[PDB]
């Protein structure tokens, strides 16, 4: 895998040239505290986020645990709750490594075709990668909702800027959405 | 490709982990670390002409039989292709300074370096001596600060060690 | 067991490397992070008991049906029985603290934990109640730097999660 | 594998306590940067290392390398050398972890069996160790000398202390010394 | 999925051979005591509703905590689908009943389980205590014959013993 | 795999409805002597069979067993007996559990594309299956004829009915169709 | 692994002769009904049966679950429970056999000495042991008691006779009996 | 070895189940076949030295040749283990009924025997000659039930198969 260095590495290498463009990396270097709140503001809320975002793809389509519904019966179910874990755990990798080929490598590569031959539905999967972007949105911005969360709400307390960090959740999001683009 | 957090992501990985305080500490390290290596980074990269050259002509100052008919540096394409490897070490050694991890030395430069040098004839001594003279070279604080002299030099002799 | 320099040694064993770059720098993360996560450990050292009282009687509040004849907090033995396991969540985590990795909490808390409540009955959510209790109750000035808490929170949401 | 800080709640687990000295623990952090110089001058002038120790194993020896000897022929001097760098590296393992159980446990642990089992001469492997010891002290002062090492030498430019992070020598002399002691 | 014949034909395909004596025998069995399983079977397939009602009733008066705001009966949507789950352990003990083996309830039922009520926050003794309640319940020869409810029964604690 | 009762409860789930018709299953159950008998008597008798089958296989064909032919030479000669008593085996699988998936899922599944890469001649296949399944149903029937027996006819001795097992030769039969069409 | 009957050809043909006696084979199959309620009021007891037998043997030596204990910590509870469960299904195994066998062959061999190296303490192996052994008993004879049981109690309907089961009672034991023997 | 019951229990171990609801029928396959075959084990046991003479005899009459110098059944020896070899098949027959699985025959008999007779230069027609002798020569109920007698024929047919 490559992380936001390694990359500006291989860009450089493919005209065999030395790195001299050490301002965006050192911008990266100047947020890499926020970098790691937000990893730990994902992390430390993965197992409500997978559960409540599976919930969630399944309260708006009641196919999917009806007969003949892809989370029935209770191993379809576990086997999605576990998917959707699997796909967290990787974009967290990203967001970590500031760049997206760990997913694409480990995770995204074959994912389409595996869900078309189980028969995994793509539009279904997509929601449920939709409703953890919207989560993780608001934990990296340290503003989840009391009305989503209930009594299991989480503050970080991580020291608060202005744009709430609006560089990374851009960032954050659109590792999910290369899931996103990945599925459909 | 081998850096602090490409290490403790791989090792979540293989764990099924999401990313865990020491994850986060470890790269932490790598914050910390980072001005220091990306100091050596940029003057390298602003001067690494003149760093690659000394480096080059000291190699062929402690063997001058390399000039001799027939030797590795005898002919003007051989000089320029000499000059050119030494220049490629450092620039895979200021690419892993900018990477904070042995990845680009590793992938680019010593995978295979023994192989190639064997099947044309090229002795190693005088690859040894380039980054050597290199290792030795450098002071602190005229060339960079002290640390960042640190970093330089452990890359130089990284390279050594893989070559000896 | 888990932490930033097993698991940058063991990454290099199993590549046959010597400690290089990376692995000196993660472990310069754990240099620059140890004041806060030890901050959190002395801390909780000094204090686990109040802590983990309150949070066991926390976790008794949600549920009082666990004091009813027959359920888990029913009797003098039960009751002593789910404090102390409370207080044994809290000391893997000062564990945790003073190694700054997971290590601890993961093989003599986590390892075997649904196994061991399930044979027993005991139901899993008081004790996701009580660290819960125990995560949303630290304050920064108050009761330790805000880093020290950031990482006293993280081991506790990582408690919390290992059971949901 | 422990390092020095799971290996301080080792010791508080078995009275089930938390850990309330860390006094010790403090000072290790106190010298952390020195530990790191320390393996980093270990590592960086560990191929000098290996090939003078075996080297100087040999010269003290000439049976080793004369006929029925155990660094003879090619294949056996290869084999040895791999076997001082391979020790090397876990003593380099244990200093950076503060803690002997990854050399124990993955390196010297039936190690005087396999020797035992090949003909791999205890006294000359010992000698070998010794060398390594007296070199990696010398590095860790950086005060190698000139007589041992020619050309060769290596200043690896610490900031300087009076005792030249004495604590440090005697632990990784510790080090070796286990590896002696498995072998004896 | 597991039943009697399955299970000897898998034993057969393992080690390459053809069906012979022990299989014929093994299917003799299923013969012998379908009549028996299959009489629970349909005493089960006509009276579902009422069995898992009482079943599903006497959880909740077990736990009425269940009813209260944020528990997992509290709202009309999550006391149907608790029902409805108290039915599904039926309807598959109805499937297990019919194929003479387990396979039905392991596939359908007990596969992923666990892992589904840990994160949706499910308590597990209220399905234990709906599935012994079904479990102590029966008589013979009111509710069907000895051999029947001894089938009946079988799988109810085969369920039973999968959660515990 | 699935059997005839397995079957019959998929079937139930696609609607997640108890099984409520138990008419062909307690029918099942009443001509279970019956099958039991059937399989016996192709076991009982697979070693003849499956030489008799390919023999007469062979002899209206006497390609296979020149130069070029798929019987040709000894080695191709033993893999097709191999194969011969595979798919007889998987069939009497089939018999036995009142349901063809396991001669399905281990035995059919990829049988056409396994043959289609090593070149063996599907028209042979289907006739070496059609001899087998003609000795099936006379053995199921015990009605085997010496002429096709000679000193190797075996009756089986069960209680005879009118009709003979009509239904479990269908059955059988169907089996053995099923293995024919598996191979287009 | 062998059964009741393997037993007698097994012991018949250390001398190569034919199985004379089958009264008591005969007898065996008398009894056979009664076999399988034994072993279904093992089997569906079983959790009970593990975590009450564990948990018993705790409370009667409560240095298991303090400090150094052998069922502290979670893992080794864990372990433990896992442990007891096996060696109860083994236990059952040889029941349903008639015959030792499978309990030596696959799980008393070599079990002692795993324990030895393990530290796992035999008195408190035992113990659990023991107290699987009366439970067995109990529900066997149908009669387990309310004050062992509470809430918990199982009754199996089976039709009752005077002994109420006492060889297959007996058998049981001695099964239990062979596990307290390999391992003190 | 294998029978209903190791079949069925070997099955359930591989899968570290208890006992359950398809492997209890499958023994009361056993209890219901068990008369059959009991009974013509026992009728075995008391005639097998007339049963294997006579299959002996019926070989060595269809195959003359083996009684000329050099051949398998010329000498008292090579006469005596020949009829030896057939009472030997037809005991491990015996075992099997006894056992009700065809384990012994399997294991004492089967495996090997192809390695033996074409090592030792024995034809194996001879051999299934005997035993297709023996397999057609039974009728019931002259010599046992029906029932008992397709169980002997059985394990007859299941030899022959093993040498075809
Ligand atoms: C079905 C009835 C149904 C749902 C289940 C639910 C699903 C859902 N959830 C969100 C948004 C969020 N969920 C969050 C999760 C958590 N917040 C916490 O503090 C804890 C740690 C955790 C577990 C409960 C968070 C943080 C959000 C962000 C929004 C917010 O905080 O208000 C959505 C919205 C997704 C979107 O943007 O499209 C949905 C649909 N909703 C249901 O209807
Ligand atoms: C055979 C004739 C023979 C030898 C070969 C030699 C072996 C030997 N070496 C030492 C001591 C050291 N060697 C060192 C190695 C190095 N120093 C460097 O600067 C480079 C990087 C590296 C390779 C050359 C070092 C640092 C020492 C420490 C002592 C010192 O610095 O002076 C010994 C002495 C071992 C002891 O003290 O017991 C020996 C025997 N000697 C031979 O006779
Ligand atoms: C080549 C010259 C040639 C053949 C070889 C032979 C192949 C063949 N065989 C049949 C039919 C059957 N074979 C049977 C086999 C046996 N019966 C027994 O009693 C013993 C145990 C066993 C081995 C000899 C049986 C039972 C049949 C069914 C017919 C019957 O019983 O009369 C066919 C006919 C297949 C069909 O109808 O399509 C063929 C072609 N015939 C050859 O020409
Ligand atoms: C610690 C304080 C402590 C215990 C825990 C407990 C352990 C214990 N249990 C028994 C005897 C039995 N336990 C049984 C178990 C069950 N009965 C049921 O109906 C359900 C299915 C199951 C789980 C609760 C049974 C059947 C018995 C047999 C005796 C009986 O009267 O039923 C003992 C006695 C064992 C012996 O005699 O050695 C012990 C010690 N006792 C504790 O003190
Ligand atoms: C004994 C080993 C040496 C010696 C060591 C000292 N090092 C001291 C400080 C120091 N060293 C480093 C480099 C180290 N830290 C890292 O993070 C990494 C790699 C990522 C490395 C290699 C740093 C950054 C520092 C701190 C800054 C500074 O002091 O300049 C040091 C002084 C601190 C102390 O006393 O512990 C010592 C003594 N010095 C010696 O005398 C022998 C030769
Ligand atoms: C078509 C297959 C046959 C045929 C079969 C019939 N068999 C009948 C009864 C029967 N068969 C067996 C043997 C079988 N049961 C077993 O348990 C085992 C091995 C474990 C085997 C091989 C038994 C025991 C019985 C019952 C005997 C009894 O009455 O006690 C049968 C009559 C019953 C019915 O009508 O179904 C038939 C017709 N008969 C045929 O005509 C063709 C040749
Ligand atoms: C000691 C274990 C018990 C006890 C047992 C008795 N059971 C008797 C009969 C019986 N049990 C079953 C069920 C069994 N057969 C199966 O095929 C299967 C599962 C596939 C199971 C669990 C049957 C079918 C029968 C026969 C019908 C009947 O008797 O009602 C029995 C009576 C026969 C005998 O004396 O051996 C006894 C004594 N009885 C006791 O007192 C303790 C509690
Ligand atoms: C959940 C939101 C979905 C859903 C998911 C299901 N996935 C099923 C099986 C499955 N999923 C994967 C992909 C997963 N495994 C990986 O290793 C990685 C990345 C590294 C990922 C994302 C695989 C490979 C498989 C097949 C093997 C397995 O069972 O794990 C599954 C079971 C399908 C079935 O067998 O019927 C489900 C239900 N299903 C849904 O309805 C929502 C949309
Ligand atoms: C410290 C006082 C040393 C010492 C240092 C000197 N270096 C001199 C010249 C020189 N050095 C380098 C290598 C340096 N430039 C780089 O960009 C990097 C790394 C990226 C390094 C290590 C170069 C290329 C040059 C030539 C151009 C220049 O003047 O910088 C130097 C001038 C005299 C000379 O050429 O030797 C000094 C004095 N000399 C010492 O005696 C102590 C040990
Ligand atoms: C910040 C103003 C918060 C807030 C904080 C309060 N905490 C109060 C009492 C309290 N807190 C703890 C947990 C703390 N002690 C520890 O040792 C550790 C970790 C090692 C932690 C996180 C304890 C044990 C206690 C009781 C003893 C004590 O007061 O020191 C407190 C007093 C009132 C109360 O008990 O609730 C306050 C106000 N409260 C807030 O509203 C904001 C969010
Ligand atoms: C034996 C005399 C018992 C006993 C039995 C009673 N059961 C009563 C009602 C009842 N039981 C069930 C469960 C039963 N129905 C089924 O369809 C199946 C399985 C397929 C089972 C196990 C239901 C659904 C009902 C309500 C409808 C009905 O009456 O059948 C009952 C009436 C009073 C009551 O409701 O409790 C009795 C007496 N009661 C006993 O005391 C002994 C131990
Ligand atoms: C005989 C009636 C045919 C015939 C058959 C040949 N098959 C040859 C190879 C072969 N067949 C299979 C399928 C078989 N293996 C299985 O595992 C299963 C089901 C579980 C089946 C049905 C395989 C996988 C293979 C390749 C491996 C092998 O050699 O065994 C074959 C040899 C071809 C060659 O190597 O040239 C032959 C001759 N040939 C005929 O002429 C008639 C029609
Ligand atoms: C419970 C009544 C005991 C107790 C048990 C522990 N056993 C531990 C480890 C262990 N146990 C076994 C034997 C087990 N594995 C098998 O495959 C079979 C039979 C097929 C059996 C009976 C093994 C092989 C092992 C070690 C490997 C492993 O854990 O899988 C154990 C953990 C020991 C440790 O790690 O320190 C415990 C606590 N302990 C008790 O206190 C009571 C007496
Ligand atoms: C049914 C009427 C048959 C038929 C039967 C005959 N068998 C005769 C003699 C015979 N059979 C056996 C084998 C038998 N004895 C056993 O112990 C067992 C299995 C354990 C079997 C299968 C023997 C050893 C003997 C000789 C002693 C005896 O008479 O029982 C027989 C007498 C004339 C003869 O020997 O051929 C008859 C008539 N014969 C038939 O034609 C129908 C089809």
């Amino acid at each position: 895998m490559l992380d936001a260095f390694s990359r500006a590495v291989v860009q450089a290498d493919a005209s065999t040239s030395v790195v001299a463009d050490m301002g965006a990396l050192k911008q990266f270097i100047a947020e890499g505290n926020r970098r790691l709140d937000a990893v730990n503001a994902i992390a430390s809320n993965a197992s409500c986020m997978v559960s409540d975002a599976v919930a969630g793809m399944i309260c708006e389509n009641q196919g999917l645990i009806q007969a003949g519904g892809n989370c029935y019966p209770n191993r379809r179910m576990a086997a999605c709750l576990r998917d959707a874990e699997i796909i967290l755990r990787y974009v967290t990798y990203a967001l970590l490594a500031g760049d997206a080929s760990v997913l694409d490598d480990r995770c995204l590569n074959g994912l389409k075709e595996t869900y078309a031959a189980l028969g995994v539905p793509t539009t279904s999967t997509v929601r449920a990668v939709q409703i953890m972007k919207a989560q993780a949105a608001a934990h990296i911005k340290d503003t989840p909702s009391e009305a989503r969360a209930g009594g299991k709400l989480r503050k970080m307390g991580s020291p608060v800027v202005e744009d709430r960090c609006a560089s990374l959740v851009a960032e954050a999001s659109s590792y999910f959405d290369r899931v996103i683009s990945a599925l459909s | 490709m081998k850096s602090v957090v490409t290490t403790v992501i791989a090792a979540a990985d293989a764990a099924g982990r999401f990313p865990s305080s020491s994850d986060l500490e470890s790269v932490q390290g790598s914050i910390q670390r980072s001005a220091a290596r990306l100091e050596a980074a940029e003057k390298l990269a602003g001067n690494i002409d003149a760093v690659a050259q000394e480096a080059y002509n000291a190699c062929i100052q402690k063997y001058p039989y390399l000039n001799n008919s027939g030797e590795a540096n005898s002919t003007d394409t051989f000089k320029a292709k000499c000059l050119r490897d030494v220049k490629h070490y450092m620039r895979l050694i200021q690419y892993s300074l900018v990477v904070g991890g042995t990845g680009p030395l590793d992938e680019w430069g010593i995978a295979g370096q023994r192989e190639v040098y064997r099947a044309l004839g090229l002795p190693t001594a005088p690859y040894v001596e380039a980054l050597s003279f290199a290792r030795n070279r450098g002071c602190a604080p005229r060339d960079m600060s002290a640390q960042a002299l640190t970093e330089y030099n452990a890359l130089l002799d990284y390279a050594i060690n893989s070559l000896s």
